[PDB]
């Protein structure tokens, strides 16, 4: 059985230890974990491809302790260029990133914008909700977000309301109040808000100068916007909810531990089902050259992997097929507090009535 | 002594760079330079994309550049939006006419100082009123660019109307198919967008056919009438040429006059904090990038080389100047142009399709 390179890079303070605890297939995984300190694009460009030089290596686990979406930008770029799979498992390499290039072999754990707005959706109905506005900034995912409601809310026998839809420009400066005045002609129970974490707090920063963080008014937002659940903004509104991936039931190294078998368990399929696995580039500085020479016919395997009994498929947009969801509820000590489970396309709530 | 702001850009070649370097020399003439004074900081292209945004990473956001200047090479603008596009530092095209950049959405901080190839919708849409076409056929290529230019058109449509829009997959060769399902509708005048080869590919199907007749109109854009797309192109074809459009030269010398406007009104207000110096470590956007984006992208520069500098809510050139075209017994001939605002028919008669 031959080997393939699978560097795995943990950014920010992580246990190497239990990470490094947790395979009888067609070919064996040669893991290198590698630490970095920072995850700017000359940072995280520069270490991967360094080490895509000292060693060969067919794929890459990234996870990181961040909330910086930007990551999982970089990383699809990173991909796309050099033709190598990568995994954004944890952090920001793990945000919501729609629209990833063609060429791109990137996947990311968690849900896609279409499903966390479908599960901001079963939530809404579940306590008779149906009166609500959407808010989103021009990020990406923002068409996929508004669009997948509506289809949803065109598709319904319920009598679903959808009041106002607001795009916030988040492109230029607010020393003119443009966004206050918009904010300023919500007069709904719910609102759906889709953005970014640094542009969310920028935004409640405003809702609140306008009422609209009271009572009375709920906040709905997704994973990206929750981000990472330690670090919880002054400005965001208590009772806000917000869809998340389980970093509790499902942790670090169970995370890095299927990382290695997706990349492990294609190579294999490819090895049997071709005879061959595809060369990893030697260097980044020579992409123009060696390009007919590449391809992404690993990504027909990538995808579509069973491990320990579990499906760990992705999507062709390139995020889980189906990731295990936590609901959470910021409270009042502003601690995030999980309140309901989602786990096929079933969703179970804690409470009946409404928590304050 | 001033404080030193450093504009940078990246550029074709040496000879290029060196403009860039007097353009910005004659701004600190030009003005009053007691407080800030501009320095210039270039590169050219590099090889492939990962080792152009690191040269932006190191040879340009290392210096604090306020703005980044950007054209084609003798590999796209892309991984320097992204890299200059992570700091929202604003980066601006020189050449570029692609419509991926006119998105907001993954291209925030962009703006340029020429039109995307959909406005020239704008064009066909003031030649439609003055030889009263008021049925047309639009053909378009299913690519980002084609659907640009017919969500563009459609836009200004709602007078003339659109009577069907025939979207092709790009890259096909035999597009009789597509061809004959426009023959059957009553309305003979057409427009297309679509590359040079697809444009080809179109213009053959469209003559053994018989569409390109007397009786048809075929109306184009710039990208239908250049290379390749000309071989095999039916006389009586009007198409149109952005003026200036391809003059790097012109175009470093305008846009280093507008920033060097901007970064002046700029450092007017308060408050005015420098770029991040250098990548490594930082990764936080400039907290001052989206204001000085504002301040560009609603400066006027009146008196400019390439004519009337001046930008939409996109960033994209407004004003632009085209040369109208017409493929007449085989040479691309000028019958008018379209000024900014007006189409202008020189003395030059129009031939049709047939004529
Ligand atoms: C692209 O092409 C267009 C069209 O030619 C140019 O635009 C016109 O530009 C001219 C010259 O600047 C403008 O002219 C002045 O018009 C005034 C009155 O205007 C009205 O009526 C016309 C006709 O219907 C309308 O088009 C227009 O909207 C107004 O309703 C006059 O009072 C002016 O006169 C005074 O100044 C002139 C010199 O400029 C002197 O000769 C006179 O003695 C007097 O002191 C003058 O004639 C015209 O208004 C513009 N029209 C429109 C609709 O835009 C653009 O300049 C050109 N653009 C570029 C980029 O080159
Ligand atoms: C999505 C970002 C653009 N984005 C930031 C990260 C950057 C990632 C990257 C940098 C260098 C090399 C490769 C990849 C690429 C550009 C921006 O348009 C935006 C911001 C906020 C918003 O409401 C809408 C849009
Ligand atoms: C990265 O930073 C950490 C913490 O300061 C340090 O332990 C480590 O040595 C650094 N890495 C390098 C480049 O040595
Ligand atoms: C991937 O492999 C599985 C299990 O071997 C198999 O059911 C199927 O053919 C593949 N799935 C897809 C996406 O076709
Ligand atoms: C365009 O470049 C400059 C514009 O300032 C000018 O000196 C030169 O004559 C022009 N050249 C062409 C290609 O027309
Ligand atoms: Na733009």
């Amino acid at each position: 059985p031959p080997s393939i390179g699978i560097a795995v890079i943990l950014v920010g303070t992580s246990d190497e230890v239990a990470i490094k605890d947790a395979h009888h297939l067609s070919v064996v995984p040669r893991v290198e974990l590698v630490a970095m300190n920072e995850t700017d694009p000359k940072s995280i460009i520069t270490r991967i491809c360094d080490l895509m030089s000292d060693r060969k290596i067919q794929g890459v686990v990234f996870a990181d302790d961040t909330d910086q979406e930007a990551i999982a930008q970089i990383l699809d770029f990173i991909s796309a260029q050099t033709l190598t799979p990568i995994l954004g498992i944890h952090g920001g390499s793990s945000m919501i990133m729609a629209d990833k290039d063609e060429s791109s072999m990137f996947f990311q754990f968690g849900p896609s914008i279409e499903q966390q707005a479908s599960v901001m959706l079963n939530i809404m109905e579940e306590y008779d909700w149906y009166i609500f506005s959407i808010v989103t900034t021009y990020f990406p995912g923002y068409q996929d977000f508004v669009n997948k409601i509506r289809s949803t809310i065109e598709n319904s026998f319920v009598g679903w309301e959808l009041e106002e839809v607001l795009l916030l420009d988040m492109s230029l400066d607010d020393g003119d109040s443009k966004i206050q005045n918009q904010l300023k002609k919500l007069q709904s129970p719910i609102i759906l808000l889709y953005c970014t974490k640094e542009e969310a707090t920028y935004i409640f920063e405003v809702a609140n100068s306008v009422g609209l963080t009271g009572y009375g008014y709920t906040w709905i937002v997704p994973s990206l916007v929750a981000g990472d659940t330690d670090t919880v903004p002054s400005e965001f509104p208590t009772g806000l909810i917000s869809v998340s991936y389980d970093e509790w039931d499902y942790g670090l190294p169970a995370r890095v531990r299927d990382g290695i078998a997706i990349i492990t368990t294609a190579a294999s399929d490819m090895l049997s089902e071709h005879s061959f696995i595809p060369e990893p580039k030697s260097s980044c500085y020579n992409t123009h050259e060696k390009r007919i020479y590449q391809s992404n016919m690993l990504n027909r395997y990538l995808i579509n992997v069973t491990f320990e009994g579990r499906d760990l498929s992705f999507s062709e947009d390139g995020y889980q097929m189906h990731p295990k969801l936590v609901i959470i509820l910021l409270n009042k000590e502003r601690k995030w507090e999980r309140v309901g489970k989602w786990k096929d396309k079933s969703l179970q709530m804690k409470y009946y009535v409404w928590p304050r | 002594d001033p404080k030193i702001v450093n504009i940078g850009a990246v550029l074709s070649t040496k000879k290029h760079e060196q403009i860039f370097r007097e353009a910005v020399n004659q701004a600190n003439k030009r003005h009053f330079t007691r407080k800030i004074q501009l320095q210039a900081t270039s590169v050219t292209h590099r090889p492939n994309a990962i080792q152009m945004a690191l040269s932006v990473c190191e040879d340009l956001i290392s210096s604090q550049v306020y703005a980044i200047l950007v054209s084609h090479p003798p590999l796209t603008p892309t991984p320097i939006s992204y890299t200059a596009g992570f700091y929202r530092i604003p980066v601006i095209g020189l050449t570029t006419r692609m419509s991926i950049y006119s998105d907001k959405s993954i291209h925030l901080s962009f703006l340029r100082t020429v039109p995307p190839y959909s406005h020239q919708a704008l064009v066909w849409f003031e030649m439609m009123r003055l030889f009263n076409w008021n049925h047309v056929i639009l053909i378009v290529s299913d690519d980002h660019e084609g659907r640009a230019a017919q969500k563009k058109l459609e836009t200004l449509l709602e007078g003339p109307k659109a009577d069907k829009v025939l979207q092709f997959e790009p890259g096909t060769k035999n597009l009789t198919a597509l061809l004959l399902e426009a023959k059957e509708l009553e309305a003979r005048v057409i427009i297309l967008s679509a590359s040079e080869d697809d444009a080809t590919a179109v213009y053959k199907s469209a003559a053994m056919l018989d569409m390109t007749g007397a009786g048809y109109v075929w109306l184009v854009g710039e990208r239908e009438i250049s290379g390749s797309a000309l071989r095999y192109a039916p006389d009586g074809i009007i198409g149109l040429q952005l003026i200036n459009g391809k003059n790097e030269s012109a175009h470093i010398s305008d846009a280093v006059a507008v920033v060097a406007q901007a970064i002046h009104e700029l450092f007017e207000m308060e408050n005015i904090t420098d770029p991040p110096r250098g990548c490594v470590g930082n990764t936080n956007i400039w907290k001052t990038g989206p204001l000085f984006k504002r301040v560009l992208m609603s400066s006027k520069y009146p008196d400019g080389v390439t004519g009337r500098i001046e930008f939409n809510e996109d960033g994209d050139r407004k004003f632009a100047q085209y040369s109208i075209m017409n493929l007449q017994n085989r040479k691309l001939v000028q019958v008018g142009i379209f000024n900014g605002s007006y189409i202008i028919q020189n003395d030059r008669k129009i031939i049709w399709p047939g004529g």
